[PDB]
């Protein structure tokens, strides 16, 4: 108590301040988000200096040291521990982003940014098997929040976990669309689509087959998205004649389109023209017959 | 269906599980206890059950309340002679137990010992322990207790006075009965006292500590109740 | 009064807030006083709500902890510590519980004795509801968020003892293992069961140092947790054959059996004790209207689990009861009859020690 009582006033009144509060989150419930906050301004110091030297040293230790006690906070108790740190990782790295491959090497180059994602993707390792959502959904909101300065944080979390990351990421862009971004998905999707096509692609086919507000503007949004992501929409022209062959997907298509206006079945097909123009590269004939 | 039937009943299923569960075994005596409160047998089992857990302070407690409930059974009286054999690890643990139940309990429980003993030297030596564990006591049994092995060894008939009554007396039966100031003593006992003393030493060191100091101590102190070894 | 808030607000948050405190102490002395029973009126509410990150709610917490200790008054502490915390059913009673839950938490880390007995008191007057929401955070924070965590929490089971009673009451309010999460934590029980066992007077310390009220407040925390304790030890048997580890089965059984016996040993004590303030026979500490929602649940739980499954653990929980309800009128802990025994138990399944208990 005594000793304690003078940690929590010494930490009151940097590495030494930072090893007082790492020592109180390890020692005292309620004052973990007091540790936490000071140990924010411990990773953007850490990331000014990076970003000082790069526009151009005893923090990096306290960097790790606080990466260590909130990662054996993580294995001590994954379900309380997990998603407080992994939402203050999150909410950390946003905050440095604010204030998309050359993005990812530029801030996996700064150590404070790795070890925050290396933080938040150890919360998902742990929470993938129960529950990733609470991780997952703060990851979306983060990048939410901070595009397209955190699109590179998202696209790489799709590169390590395309399962879950991309039909989030399609989900999101489809209530962006449905309420009104766009732009921030296109450019996660063509990153991630240098390396999980093949998941992006039945992602995408699952979501217009279960189109088959939201589910009516489903294939609106998908149609701006061809237009904007050309490299999707060539990963998906490799199978779009066979996804779309059986009449009955094409009655379904027809009325869904003629659920809209004709100011709208002209825009969809003009937009359909648009892409079969600028769309097929090797399966041309085959679409065309 | 009789009581006893179900006072029986408990006991067997309470001991059925000691060797299982220590406290479902004492919750059950404890239940039949809150049922048949005036049973000996389920109190007598709680007592043993905690004195064989070792538990001085709930064995003590129990212990005290049958020797004031259940006087009349044999087993307490043989328990407090275990005791008092103890008195005179396990003997430890007794002694211990023996202490947890109240002083006046237990200068009680050594007077039914006292009314119950038949060989006069068993009786004299733990009348002699009653005293020394209550000092208090020693106002009303140390005479007598001095007298008694008087007695008992002119009855014996003892050709030689060196005897374990005489020794006894003159050795710790007397000097409590001497230094013990609320004994009040006429002053022809004070002869006999230095008699049986003299007795005592002469017959010891012509054939222990100092009887020769025990002796001259003797003697002082009735010389000033009547009121080196050259000056004087 | 208005001066000093146009006072007050040109000073920043800390120090309006002890500025408020240090007026409202003034205020508090001075009626006390004046009057020996005080009225905690609008102004100092306001004041409390109005100017009373994470670092300056650190430096609050801190020097608010330094107030209640340095206060040595116990009616004006305790008076002070029900205003801000006694619920007000306002918004900021969540609030209120979240703040109360860092403020006892961090007073059990420290052992803020004087926060201690506050709570205790604060607790005893507070409806049940904010009670089972403050025990939620703080068995949070000393048992599953940093774990072994309790162990300074377990230390308060002898440092503010009056305050471990009423820990245990609102807590077995909360964890009344109405569900596997109201189940209290392992670390938590064994605090408890270690408290108690340490202490069977340690539940019977507000009995024995209050004046009682021949009613006890309803949907507030009851005068002794020996109703939810002997909920928790009784429907204890049950809820863990529900959860399922074999090892840690046979561990709660056991701290559970231990928390029964210490219960039981409170109840035969408290046959004197009642005698000893003149309320055996009159105040029934273990209300029956408290003990009809655990026989009831346990008459549930046994319907349920197909008994031809969970014979031992029905029969198990079955002797439990009848042992908790014939110990608590013999020690006149409960008041009841024999026939009230019989008509209780009518639709249960067969037990043998409960048709002796009926019976007698």
């Amino acid at each position: 108590a005594q000793e304690l009582s003078q940690e929590i006033k010494a930490f009151l009144t940097a590495r030494e301040h930072a090893r007082c509060g790492l020592l109180l989150l390890r020692s005292l419930p309620p004052a973990r988000a007091a540790v936490l906050d000071h140990l924010r301004g411990v990773f953007d110091e850490s990331v000014r200096a990076h970003l000082a030297a790069l526009d151009e040293p005893g923090l990096e230790d306290v960097v790790q040291e606080v990466q260590q006690v909130l990662s054996e906070f993580i294995r001590a108790n994954p379900k309380a521990w997990a998603p407080v740190i992994s939402a203050w990782s999150i909410d950390l790295m946003g905050q440095l982003s604010s204030t998309l491959n050359e993005l990812l090497q530029l801030w996996m180059g700064c150590r404070a940014t790795r070890t925050l994602m290396d933080i938040y993707v150890q919360c998902l390792s742990a929470l993938i098997g129960s529950c990733p959502d609470a991780c997952v959904d703060a990851l979306l909101d983060t990048s939410v929040q901070h595009s397209p300065h955190f699109d590179w944080v998202v696209a790489h979390i799709g590169s390590s976990f395309p399962g879950t990351i991309i039909s989030r990421v399609l989900s999101c862009g489809l209530k962006d669309f449905c309420v009104h971004k766009i732009a921030s998905v296109v450019g996660i999707l063509g990153h991630l689509a240098s390396r999980h096509g093949d998941s992006i692609r039945r992602e995408l086919l699952r979501m217009f087959h279960d189109s088959l507000p939201s589910l009516q503007a489903t294939v609106p949004f998908l149609l701006q998205l061809a237009v904007m992501s050309p490299a999707l929409l060539g990963t998906v022209s490799g199978e779009l004649v066979d996804c779309l062959k059986p009449p009955a997907v094409l009655s379904q298509l027809q009325q869904h389109l003629q659920g809209f206006p004709r100011e709208e079945l002209d825009n969809m097909l003009n937009l359909a023209v648009h892409l079969v123009s600028q769309a097929s590269g090797a399966g041309a004939y085959r679409l065309l017959q | 269906m009789s009581a006893q039937g179900d006072c029986e009943f408990l006991v067997q299923r309470a001991r059925e599980l000691v060797p299982q569960d220590l406290w479902a075994a004492k919750a059950w005596l404890i239940t039949a206890r809150s049922l048949y409160p005036a049973d000996f047998n389920i109190q007598y089992e709680m007592y043993t059950i905690e004195r064989n857990a070792e538990r001085t302070a709930t064995a003590g407690r129990l212990l005290y309340d049958m020797f004031v409930n259940f006087p009349d059974q044999p087993v307490v009286w043989r328990e407090i002679s275990i005791i008092t054999s103890a008195l005179r690890k396990q003997t430890q643990f007794l002694r211990s137990l023996f202490e947890t139940l109240p002083g006046r309990v237990q200068c009680e429980m050594l007077l039914k010992v006292t009314e119950q003993c038949f060989n006069t030297l068993e009786r004299s030596e733990m009348l002699l322990l009653l005293l020394r564990r209550f000092p208090e006591t020693v106002v009303q049994h140390g005479v007598g207790l001095g007298e008694a092995l008087l007695e008992a060894e002119t009855i014996e008939e003892q050709e030689s006075p060196v005897n374990c009554f005489r020794k006894l007396f003159v050795c710790d039966v007397l000097p409590l009965i001497i230094n013990n100031h609320d004994v009040r003593l006429p002053a022809n006992l004070l002869y006999k006292y230095l008699n049986k003393a003299a007795e005592f030493y002469i017959n010891y060191v012509t054939r222990i500590v100092d009887p020769w100091e025990r002796l001259f101590k003797i003697l002082n102190v009735v010389g000033m109740r009547c009121e080196s070894y050259g000056d004087i | 009064m208005s001066d000093i808030r146009h006072s007050l607000l040109r000073r920043d948050a800390l120090s309006a807030a002890k500025e408020v405190l240090y007026h409202l102490d003034i205020y508090f002395s001075s009626q006390l006083q004046s009057a020996p029973l005080p009225i905690v009126d609008k102004g100092p509410v306001e004041l409390l709500e109005e100017f009373v990150n994470s670092l300056q709610e650190l430096q609050l917490l801190e020097i608010m902890c330094n107030y209640f200790q340095e206060q040595t008054k116990d009616s004006v502490r305790q008076i002070i510590f029900s205003s801000l915390f006694s619920p007000q059913g306002n918004k900021a009673d969540d609030s209120r519980m979240s703040l109360l839950g860092k403020l006892v938490s961090m007073a059990v880390a420290v052992c803020r004795i004087p926060v201690l007995e506050c709570a205790a008191s604060w607790l005893q007057r507070t409806p049940v509801v904010y009670c089972v929401r403050l025990a939620k955070a703080l068995v949070d924070d000393y048992c599953c968020l940093v774990p072994g965590s309790i162990q300074t929490l377990k230390q308060i089971f002898s440092a503010s003892p009056r305050f471990c009673c009423q820990f245990i009451t609102s807590v077995t309010a909360l964890y009344d293992l109405s569900s596997d999460d109201l189940i209290p934590p392992m670390d938590l029980l064994e605090m408890i069961v270690t408290w108690i066992f340490e202490d069977p007077r340690l539940i019977l310390i507000t009995f024995l140092n209050t004046p009682i009220a021949a009613n006890l407040p309803i949907g507030f925390l009851e005068l002794t947790p020996l109703v939810g304790l002997i909920r928790w030890c009784v429907k204890a048997p049950l809820a863990y054959k529900r959860k399922k580890g074999v090892g840690m089965d046979r561990d709660s059984h056991l701290l559970y059996s231990k928390l029964h016996l210490s219960v039981l040993q409170v109840l035969m004590t408290l046959q004197l004790h009642l005698t000893e303030k003149n309320l055996y026979g009159r105040l029934g500490l273990i209300l029956f209207d408290h003990m009809v929602p655990l026989v009831e649940e346990i008459n549930r739980l046994a319907d349920e689990l197909n008994p031809l499954n969970a014979s031992q653990e029905i029969e198990l929980s079955l002797d439990r009861l009848a042992q908790a309800l014939q110990v608590a009128m013999a020690s006149g802990a409960l008041l009841c009859t024999r026939d009230d025994l019989r008509t209780l138990c009518s639709r249960l399944p067969h037990n043998n020690l409960l048709q002796l208990v009926i019976s007698g």
